[PDB]
RNA sequence: UUGAUUUGGUGAGAGG
DNA sequence: CCCTGTCTGGCGTCCTCTCACCTATGA
DNA sequence: TCATATTATTACGCCAGACAGGG
């Protein structure tokens, strides 16, 4: 009764059965603004059953308790007022069922639903990894006041805009968003109202709107962008920007302060993630939360109107795909050849097999991205001119909404050498991609590649979450207890090389950590910076500028605190700008962030110089 | 040709290979099995009568009496199918055997018995199988599905890597017997040899050779070959054949015939050995140093002193050969022990065993299997002499001597079931010649060494072990047994046989719960090969490749359809091709390859088989001839898919559909999709709930006729011939007459189950699909079932589906749907709940079924009788009363009246009762009595007419050869009819044959309706103890909603997210909406590309059903639709359908142009299917664009969306996860009683699991508020959460927290051992 | 002072 | 006496939903 | 009904931790 998974602590203590809480199916809802859901109706008055008692009571239609629990057993017409009136400031808890990280459990504001769904901001999904093909969520009530307090002020959706593991953002756009944006912010090289000259946005959706120009087409604009480079004044700029119509209409979202060539490229998925970035860096939280649902808004609105389906003719496989084929089968004949009459090993047959199977493949891959990403040549006014495709699945890819080169490589290019689960490859590839038809022995390699990766998935979890536990059971005690622990001691940080070109930066190293000792400037002697400032974005570039060595700073574990970690050897906040509280839990919120990559995860001669220096 | 209900809507056919072999009956393993396992089958093999001849005739211990047997059979069930679901009994038969008791006198080994007793006796009740291959075991409907374990017989595994940290394999065998004692032999790193008897201690193997009574002499012969020294001339020379010199160093001068051959240094090449057999070299002489280290072979003994000179395994010395060469011993043997070939295994194992004869052998034995207990020779002696030697205790079946024969390499695959002393040496021989090199291990998931255990045998081996406890009990009833005062049964009790075989269909690991929501998922149910269940692995242990798609499954286990999750790769799914092998191994058809010429013959081969032969790939061009047109051929040898000559295959595969199982080739254009997309595309397609309104899969594979005729969902004829057509209550269907037996005139009335539950609450519904007076041939079908249309298996709808973005409702992979859908009731599901309702006698008098409800006012009597329980059918909703069931002395009485549940509505569709023997309110129960009672005889007489009419008819009809005299035959009408003599003539005995008929129908009904009213008067007919036992059936209908579950046949999830108005949906230039609005984004990343060219060839189809409905809407004559319907059906390459479409009468043409205008269905099969050339064709034979994509307005703007999106008809499924059946709120209620926590579930109203990562989660925020009152005041802590009531209810939000009740529960349990926990300081 | 039993435990299947 | 196979214990993902089944004996 | 009190299967995979054996 004591031990196990089921004995007192695991089961009774550690995790309890919660009174005031729900559980339903989720949906989207893309009407919402990113601190609100949608909550239903008969969730909801069974949630807040408490509440519309004491709002009962105190108005006076009733008396005794009962006479309230009779009200609401059969629903008169009285009562849905009474629960806009307590819903109206009252944040709940949502939460799905396999939290792993803190951005699992958000607090939002209930908006009511005819319906018996949870509705959801999509922005917020990607936080939860909900996607929605069945997953459940469950709402718990905050009672008293203090909960609500922090579930608004600690908990609140808007406030969980940047992932407690880096410092990148949470609240990217996902998936529909950026195609609506890479459709809209793109251009072509002749439409309606080619080279036009416009006198504002406005009358560029005004002209896209009555059916005079197109969304993307070139096009001179007037721009008033707002440089701030004063100290906190905004300095109007106004100039003719070369851009598109896409690209004015969603300068009309921007707030003031960023620049106008945040859109005046072709909006991906790492330039919006990076867009709602610099928006946080400079114009601070409220205007990247309006700006977050205008992004959502914008985006779902132009990929509405774009109507970018997928065909069976989007798919184009290459003509050189066959004679690509015969060649690789008459290198295999002649190796065939050679093997019936002895010349070669045979490990040394199955290695120039898998050669050649694997230059075949990057040669049929290069021939269809060739084939997809150019392959619109259309002509302007004369001789023809060619550009990046607007073919579906192309767009599909390029903007990183859903799709790679791999997988878009399998739907027109071979799909590769499929292995065994032997673990060694097979010597006979799978030639034939998925517009054309798979036939049997080709699927059946297939379905060994795949159920090895099922497998391995639902093998994978188990390890991954008794990391987590064991990570959270070491952490456990560590509470950022004091403000500095006066010590001139912290490891030095250099940029990590393995011996091919630099991988990981110093920027990415020393960004927002408290140095040990002043960095010397790398000329001679100089006080750079001091002995103890957060190094954010801004030391960082003037240490970019400098091309500055290696930074001596301030690490958790040469932090001198009895039973604790003090505030200066922790470093900057990670979704907060700000350096950690006196308070705030680092070891869970640090061992939740290793062992929540745990999915993403796998289970199962002389030296040759590239640079010149 | 085609039969009559194939000429209703012949579904065109795309497939260019034609198929040969016909698909098997999908219900073959479960039938094929149970009717093995009962059935009167002589020579004893399989079934029953094995089960009998091993356990009789029982002989007692010389007590001079022998139970012998005779004959056994099944008499008819007490109750038939339905009622016996209904009633709630098993669906069972009694086992009647004939037991024939013999009694001998003293000293009769041949004497004659001195008297005999014989009767048939009854033991136990075996639960019959329905002829759909269900059990009824109590009242609910289960399956037995098949296990998939280690076959009987040897196996050499390796272990290679993980033992010893040093990368030394180890190679072990075991020999694992149908029913017994497990042996296995292994090596450990000191290259030893161990022998283990069901996984015990480890003893060192020889010591099993020296317990089978073999010196240690004859154990060196076996494992040893002999090197001769002679004694000779000088320094004892040696035979020394080349072979042994083999890859090792010459350690001395090798010279011969005045020759010096090979010199010190260089090692022996085959050259050498070359040499040293041209030059004919066996005699040559040794130094001394070469016999110091070998080891003897044999004992030796010095003759004149009498004493042993060395003992058989003892390396030598020279000393010690100048022990032996003074003797006079000559010839000396020697071990040769080869470092790279033969190994010293056996020898040092010798050199470890601490016995030397075979007593202590048996008793070490002995103290190895049964400790503590002394080890004496009889007693150890009978252990290992029955441990594998008797025929009792251990036994290989035929499966295991046939494996065991064959990686033996035995020529036999016939012998006895124990084992021997040969077998056993054979064992460690191979094992011993694996760890030298030659033969190699066997692999466990290669599915030549894995068995298939089905319903027959596990029956059959649960009904042994009940034979051998009523043998032992009739050895103890029969040495206690007094003559002639007992007949057989004090000795043999019916008891353990029926408590066995009820414990096995009842509460087993397989005998499982059927999934019944569809006709797929039961006929994929029945078709399941599980890894799980006794005797093999589990679920949450192993393992890697265990659950890992392994070569031999081409054509025996489903690559794809696996369930996800804790079991992928355990809960395989069978083939369609995939027969079961006469030893229960998997064979899977091909077709037989002699030369060139592909034949039409077909032959079933086995994994064991498959490999050694070259089998080709099911689609290989072949053109007229078989001759394949390459001359070179995709096949595959041993496991390995490689391109072989045009003339060396020996089979070829029989169809292209043989890979996959039934679930997962329904899915059209599955070579498109990913696989695991397939997966889970299969997986979910069995989940799909019956709609009310079945609609046809316009791309299909054609796989769905044969799924739903034999899946029993559909009420196929038995017998051909006409119709009737009462059917409100059944099809009467008259039968031809070269179907119909001389005898038994006959037609054949069928019983259509309507509205009742299934086991998933889903509707089972059968509706007929054949009109009044129409013809059916054998074989067709009648009436159509739950998600079935014309025969076909229509699981989910068709609908119209636009893939473009729209304004964020269809965002990750949600659904947007028209109010078109859910206005027409497309998918308006219907559901039934059983509720029960019982006033047992718990305490304080019995509880009472009255209406006299308390405290409650005029809200309880209302959906009821004038005075109890809920009347018949209106639209109870939730909190109201069903039946009134509440006892006084329980103001002190109370309300336990089984009432609705919250949330649900519905229809009370039925009531059933066979309450406490007195249930009767007023005089109800009576009441209906004499209406059945009058209802019985009505038909009885009726039928009887029927036939009496047919019969008056058939009397003159006949009456022609002796009295056609029409005015002389019409005499008496009710009275007599025939008043002349036929005598001869030509034989018309027939008037007297047919006045029997009449005159035994009217005996034969007196009597069938006396016990009709016999059984009609009675109280109620179930089991006792359960008093009141009240069912009520309610029926909601549930439409679709914001929340639910949808899902086409590739994978394509989806939470149906806004039900849009029919204007703001996409329509195209036509004017018609779009239904459904999918997500394209899905499709890059999920490669299931099937989903598209379904929507495209569904496009197709309705483009030429569109067709045909302006073509016979703006109704033109038949030439017209004739031409049309040619064209439609011709359409591209060379298929196999074409039609013959001039022989349908000019009236089959309208009929089935009546069944296509909506939508001209196509089968598209599974990897034969449609090409694109022939989609782009076909949407040219239609007029619709080529590119399958249609420009497409805005609901809401008016305005084109640029860059024209795709439409067509997905066949779209609705999963049964609907969502009112998974919302769920609590504020406050009943919690547990050990801790003060809330419940957990729906069903009980309880809270959420507020688990461990959810408290990581608030501590990783600064949430200690929030999480303090979850889990001191929401939770566990009474007085904190009174408290807190009443502070919400004031208008204060404030916790006055306290202490948690399970940590003080921690405290009591912590406190209950001998550990003192406190609490310390204020 | 105005009313009542699953959690307990096993087995099988399913969802994310 | 310091390496060493060998044996014994102790882990192995969270949340949810549906269903059925529950000790023998006995004067 | 009211006290009487426990036997004839095996088929995980590391990974620490303690223990008798032997150069
Ligand atoms: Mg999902
Ligand atoms: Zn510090």
């Amino acid at each position: 009764m004591i031990k196990g998974k089921q004995g007192r602590f695991r089961q009774n203590l550690l995790g309890k059965r919660v009174d005031y809480s729900g559980r339903s199916v989720i949906t989207v809802g893309p009407y919402l603004r990113l601190h609100q859901c949608g909550l239903p109706k008969k969730m909801a008055l069974e949630l807040f059953k408490p509440f519309i008692y004491g709002k009962l009571e105190l108005r006076g239609l009733a008396t005794t308790i009962k006479a309230a629990k009779k009200m609401v057993e059969r629903e008169e017409a009285v009562v849905w007022d009474i629960l806009d009136e307590v819903i109206r400031e009252h944040p709940v808890l949502l939460n799905r069922a396999p939290t792993l990280h803190r951005l699992g459990i958000q607090a939002f504001e209930p908006v009511l639903i005819e319906g018996k769904a949870i509705q959801l901001h999509p922005l917020v999904c990607a936080a939860y990894n909900a996607d929605f093909d069945g997953d459940q969520m469950a709402v718990h009530v905050p009672l008293t006041l203090e909960a609500q307090l922090e579930a608004r002020a600690l908990m609140m959706s808007t406030n969980n805009i940047l992932s407690p593991a880096n410092g990148e953002p949470i609240i990217v756009p996902s998936q529909d968003v950026v195609l609506g944006l890479y459709y809209m912010t793109r251009d072509c090289v002749n439409a309606k109202g080619e080279g036009m000259v416009l006198t504002g946005p406005k009358e560029a959706e005004r002209l896209y709107r009555s059916g005079l120009a197109s969304l993307h087409a070139r096009v001179k604009v007037r721009i008033t962008e707002y440089e701030k480079d004063a100290n906190g004044e905004l300095v109007a700029k106004t100039s003719l920007k070369d851009t598109t119509v896409g690209r004015a209409i969603l300068w009309m979202i921007v707030p003031k302060g960023l620049p106008y060539s945040i859109v005046n490229q072709a909006l991906g998925k790492k330039a919006i993630s990076k867009m709602l970035n610099t928006c946080y860096r400079i114009l601070g939280l409220k205007p990247t939360v309006i700006f977050a649902d205008q992004i959502m808004y914008t985006g779902f609105a132009y990929a509405a109107r774009s109507g970018a389906s997928v065909g069976i003719d989007d798919m184009v496989i290459p003509e050189k795909k066959h004679e690509i084929i015969s060649e690789a089968e008459a290198e295999v004949a002649e190796i065939q050849e050679q093997f019936q009459s002895g010349l070669v090993t045979a490990g040394e047959r199955y290695n120039k097999v898998i050669d050649i199977w694997a230059a075949a493949n990057d040669r049929v891959s290069k021939a269809m991205m060739d084939n997809l990403q150019t392959e619109t040549v259309i002509n302007r006014d004369g001789q023809e001119e060619k550009q990046v495709s607007f073919n579906s699945i192309y767009m599909m890819a390029d903007s990183g909404a859903r799709g790679s080169a791999a997988q878009i490589r399998q739907l027109a290019g071979m799909r590769g050498l499929m292995a065994k689960p032997d673990g060694s490859i097979i010597e006979t590839p799978i030639t034939a991609n998925f517009r054309e038809g798979l036939n049997v022995l080709q699927y059946f390699i297939s379905t060994h590649g795949a159920r090895k990766g099922l497998a391995d998935t639902a093998l994978k979890t188990a390890n991954s979450g008794y990391l987590t536990r064991r990570l959270v059971d070491v952490a456990q005690d560590l509470v950022v207890t004091e403000d500095d622990c006066g010590t001139h001691e912290g490891i030095m940080m250099t940029p990590v090389i393995e011996g091919g070109d630099v991988k990981e930066p110093l920027r990415d190293r020393v960004l927002g950590r408290v140095t040990a000792e002043d960095v010397l400037k790398p000329g001679t002697a100089d006080i750079l910076v001091p002995r103890n400032t957060l190094l954010h974005e801004q030391w960082c570039d003037l240490l970019e500028e400098n091309s500055v060595d290696a930074v001596k700073v301030r690490s958790v574990v040469s932090c001198d605190t009895d039973f604790g970690v003090c505030a200066h050897c922790y470093g900057r906040d990670l979704a907060r700008g700000h350096i950690i509280n006196k308070g705030e839990a680092i070891g869970v919120i640090a061992a939740q962030s290793i062992g929540e990559p745990g999915t993403q995860l796998t289970m199962r001669s002389s030296i040759q110089v590239k640079n010149k220096g | 040709v085609y039969s009559y209900t194939e000429k209703k809507r012949i579904r065109k056919d795309f497939g260019k290979r034609p198929q040969v072999l016909d698909v098997p009956y999908l219900l073959s393993i479960q039938l094929d099995s149970f009717q093995k396992f009962i059935e009167q089958d002589p020579e004893g093999q399989y079934g029953l009568e094995a089960a009998f001849r091993s356990v009789f005739p029982i002989q007692s211990y010389s007590g001079n009496s022998e139970l012998q047997y005779v004959s056994y059979r099944l008499g008819e069930p007490v109750f038939d199918v339905q009622e016996c679901q209904i009633r709630g009994v098993t669906y069972s038969a009694p086992l009647r055997v004939k037991l024939r008791l013999v009694i001998y006198e003293r000293e009769a080994p041949e004497g004659t018995v001195k008297d005999i007793k014989e009767q048939e006796v009854y033991m136990g009740e075996i639960p019959l199988m329905t002829d759909n291959g269900t059990f009824v075991i109590n009242g609910t409907e289960r399956v037995i599905v098949s296990q998939l374990h280690r076959s009987p017989g040897v196996f050499f595994d390796s272990d290679k890597g993980k033992t010893h940290s040093s990368g030394k394999v180890l190679y072990n065998a075991r020999i694992i017997p149908y029913r017994g004692s497990w042996l296995d032999f292994e090596f450990d790193p000191k290259d030893n040899l161990f022998v283990r008897i069901d996984r015990r201690r480890k003893l060192p193997a020889t010591i099993i050779l020296r317990a089978l009574n073999y010196t240690t002499e004859q154990i060196l012969d076996l494992f040893f070959e002999k090197v001769i020294f002679e004694i000779r001339d000088n320094k004892l020379q040696m035979e020394l054949v080349p072979e042994r010199l083999r890859g090792e160093t010459a350690s001395f001068d090798i010279e011969a015939n005045g020759k010096v051959y090979v010199e010190k240094g260089r090692r022996i090449t085959a050259r050498h050995i070359r040499q040293l057999e041209k030059d004919d070299v066996k005699l040559i002489e040794v130094p001394v140093e070469y016999i110091a280290g070998k080891v003897v072979a044999k004992d030796y003994i010095d003759e004149s002193t009498g004493e042993l000179i060395c003992a058989a395994n003892m390396e030598l010395s020279l000393d010690l050969l100048a022990k032996l060469s003074q003797s006079g011993h000559k010839r000396i043997e020697t071990l040769f022990t080869n470092d790279l070939d033969h190994g010293p295994y056996i020898s040092e194992t010798l050199r470890v065993d601490p016995t030397n004869d075979r007593l202590s052998a048996l008793v070490e034995i002995y103290r190895m299997m049964r400790p503590g207990e002394p080890p004496t020779r009889e007693a150890a002696e009978s252990l290992f002499e029955n441990l594998f030697f008797s025929e009792d205790r251990y036994d290989l079946s035929a499966v295991g001597r046939m494996k065991f024969n064959r990686s033996l390499l035995r020529e036999e695959i016939e012998g006895s079931g124990i084992l021997s002393k040969d077998d056993i040496i054979d064992v460690m021989k191979k094992l011993i010649d694996i760890r030298n090199g030659k033969g190699e291990v066997d692999d466990i998931d290669h599915l030549g060494n894995r068995r298939i255990r089905s319903v027959g045998e596990m029956a059959e081996n649960q009904f042994r072990v009940g034979l051998v406890r009523v043998e032992r009990a009739v050895k103890e009833r029969l040495s206690l047994g007094d003559l002639d005062t007992l007949m057989p049964q004090d000795m043999i009790n019916a008891k353990p046989i029926s408590a066995a075989v009820k414990e096995f269909f009842g509460s087993s690991q397989l005998s499982q719960f059927m999934d019944q929501n569809n006709p797929l998922s039961e006929i994929t149910h029945k078709r399941r090969i599980s890894a799980l269940g006794p005797g093999g692995l589990t679920r949450e242990r192993a393992g890697f490749e265990v659950r890992d798609v392994h070569p031999t499954h081409y054509g025996r286990v489903c690559p794809i359809e696996t369930p996800e999750g804790p079991n992928i790769g355990l809960i395989n799914s069978l083939s369609v091709y995939a027969q079961t092998n006469e030893y229960g191994f998997l064979e899977t058809p091909y077709r037989k390859v002699t030369d060139g010429v592909v034949t039409d013959e077909i032959h079933y081969l086995s994994a064991i088989e498959e490999g050694n032969y070259v089998i080709a790939q099911a689609n290989s061009n072949l053109d007229e001839e078989g001759h394949f047109v390459e001359d070179l051929v995709t096949c595959r040898s041993k496991g390995e898919s490689s391109l072989f000559s045009r003339d060396q295959v020996d089979y070829m595969d029989v169809s292209t559909q043989q890979v996959v199982s039934v679930g997962a080739s329904l899915i059209p254009f599955l070579e498109h999709d990913d696989a695991n997309r397939a997966l889970m595309g299969a997986n979910m397609q069995r989940q799909a709930v019956p709609t009310l309104r079945a609609d046809k899969p316009l791309v299909g594979t054609g796989m769905e006729r044969a799924v739903a005729v034999d899946s029993g969902v559909t009420a196929v004829a038995k017998r051909g011939g006409v119709v009737q057509y009462v059917d409100a209550s059944r099809i009467v269907i008259k039968v031809n007459e070269d179907e119909m037996y001389p005898g038994e005139a006959g037609i054949d009335i069928y019983n259509l189950t309507k509205y009742t539950r299934s086991n998933q609450n889903t509707c089972i519904n059968q509706m007929p699909c054949v009109s009044l007076g129409e013809p059916v041939e054998r074989g067709d079908v009648l009436a159509d079932g739950p998600s079935t249309d014309l025969g076909e298996l229509a699981l989910g709808q068709n609908m119209r589906v636009a893939f473009m973005p729209w304004n964020g409702y269809n965002f990750e992979d949600s659904i947007l749907v028209s109010e078109r859908v859910v206005q027409e009731d497309r998918f308006t599901t219907i559901h039934i709940q059983e509720l029960a309702c019982v006033s047992r006698d718990t305490k304080l008098g019995p509880e009472e079924i009255t209406a006299d409800i308390p405290n409650v006012g005029e809200a309880a009597l209302s959906k009821l009788d004038e005075s109890g329980i809920v009347y018949i059918g209106a639209e109870v909703t939730g909190g109201d009363i069903l039946v009134g069931k509440v006892t006084p002395k329980g103001s002190d009485v109370k309300d336990s009246s089984l009432r609705v549940p919250n949330g649900v509505s519905g229809t009370v569709i039925d009531v059933q009762v066979f309450t406490r023997d007195g249930v009767e309110k007023d005089k109800r129960a009576l009441e209906i009595e004499e209406m059945q009672l009058k209802q019985a005889k009505k038909d009885l007489s009726e039928e009887l007419q029927i036939l009496e009419a047919g019969l008056f008819s058939r009397i003159r009809a006949v009456l022609v050869a002796g009295g056609v005299e029409a005015e002389k035959l019409d005499k008496l009408p009710r009275d007599r009819w025939l008043e002349l003599g036929l005598t001869d003539e030509e034989k018309q005995n027939q008037l007297e044959q047919l006045a029997e008929q009449y005159d035994e129908l009217k005996h034969e009904f007196e009597k069938k309706l006396e016990a009709k009213r016999r059984k009609i008067t009675q109280g109620d007919d179930l089991a006792p103890g359960v008093l009141k036992i009240v069912k009520v059936y309610l029926a909601v209908k549930r439409r679709i909603q914001p929340g639910d579950k949808m899902a086409g046949r590739h994978g394509n999830k989806g939470v149906i997210s806004k039900i849009n108005p029919i204007e703001d949906m996409p329509y195209d230039e036509n004017g018609t909406p779009v239904d459904i609005v999918l997500n394209p984004l899905g499709v890059p990343s999920r490669m299931n590309i099937g989903q598209i060219l379904e929507t495209h060839l569904g496009m197709a189809a309705k483009g030429i059903g569109d067709k045909i409905n302006a073509m016979l809407k703006q109704q033109q004559e038949v030439a017209k639709l004739r031409e049309f319907i040619q064209r439609a059906y011709d359409l591209g390459a060379d298929v196999r359908q074409k039609v013959d479409l001039s022989t349908f009468s000019d009236e089959e043409v309208m009929r089935l142009a009546e069944n296509l205008r909506k939508g001209m269905p196509i089968a598209t099969p599974v990897f034969d299917g449609a090409k694109e050339a022939e989609i782009k064709e076909l949407l040219k034979l239609g007029d619709l664009p080529t590119s399958g994509q249609i420009r497409l307005y805005d609901g809401r703007t008016g305005e084109q969306f640029e860059r024209p999106v795709t439409v067509g008809y997905m066949y779209m499924l609705k999963l049964n996860h609907l969502v009112d059946d998974k919302m769920h709120a609590r504020s406050t209620g009943s919690y547990s009683l050990v801790t003060q926590q809330p419940l957990g579930g729906k069903a009980q109203f309880g809270g959420q699991r507020f688990g461990e990562m959810e408290v990581w989660a608030l501590e990783a925020y600064g949430a200690a508020y929030t999480l303090q009152e979850m889990l001191t005041v929401k939770s566990d802590d009474v007085n904190g959460r009174t408290k807190m009531y009443k502070n919400i209810v004031d208008g204060n939000h404030q916790m006055e927290p306290g202490m948690p009740e399970s940590f003080n529960v921690l405290l009591k349990e912590i406190r209950s051992l001998g550990i003192n926990i406190e609490l310390e300081d204020e």
